[PDB]
């Protein structure tokens, strides 16, 4: 699973 | 003459113009341009390609050939004809109540879009690189740069975007050829 992402 | 357009630069004092290209499908393309240099000042951007260097066509050239030519340029001056960022797309979108327009990143690529979002409505793709955020270069900023960036932007966010694969091809340095042909050609003369 991703991990560490960002919300833009 | 749509997107491409002659330009006549000057090499600086140290004989330079700024510049590092990369040989892509046999056309040459634009890998760095250094700040307060002549290539910046006529305009020359990442992923510019370049169709011909003093009048001769870039087609097929290698990297080092295209630097060849520029280095052993007997002219102070130097044409060039270019297309301006043939890969790149703009996306606006509109933040929401949030301050948010709906995407999900990771080391500059955007990764998922949030369904019914901005993002959602105006179409943005994932597997591509995010490379200017209202009119703020971001190839090579980290994440939290990125982020603050947006962060501080008003409600219209105006993004241009490369897919992530063509990026990836265009920003990765190769080694010196010196060094690849060192190992490649290893065939004894005698």
């Amino acid at each position: 699973a991703p991990t560490n992402e960002f919300y833009a | 003459k749509q997107g491409i357009r002659e330009v006549i630069l000057c090499k600086d004092q140290d004989g330079k113009i700024g510049l590092r290209l990369k040989s892509i499908d046999n056309g040459i393309f634009v890998q760095l341009v250094q700040a307060n240099s002549p290539a910046s000042l006529v305009g020359l951007r990442f992923g510019d390609q370049v169709l011909q260097i003093n009048g001769e066509n870039c087609a097929g050239w290698s990297s080092d050939k295209a630097h060849k030519v520029l280095k052993q340029a007997f002219g102070e001056k130097i044409t060039m004809t270019i297309r301006d960022r043939p890969f790149e797309r703009t996306i606006t979108m509109h933040k929401d109540s949030t301050g948010h327009v709906g995407f999900i990143f990771k080391n500059g690529k955007i990764t998922s879009i949030v369904k019914d979002s901005s993002a959602a409505r105006n179409g943005l793709l994932t597997e591509h690189n995010i490379c200017e955020i209202n009119g703020q270069n971001v190839i090579g900023l980290k994440d939290s740069q990125i982020a603050d960036i947006l962060s501080t932007s008003g409600t219209v966010v105006t993004i241009t975007i490369m897919p992530a694969f063509i990026f990836e091809h265009i920003i990765k340095r190769m080694a010196p050829s010196i060094m690849k042909s060192l190992m490649d050609h290893t065939i004894p003369e005698v």
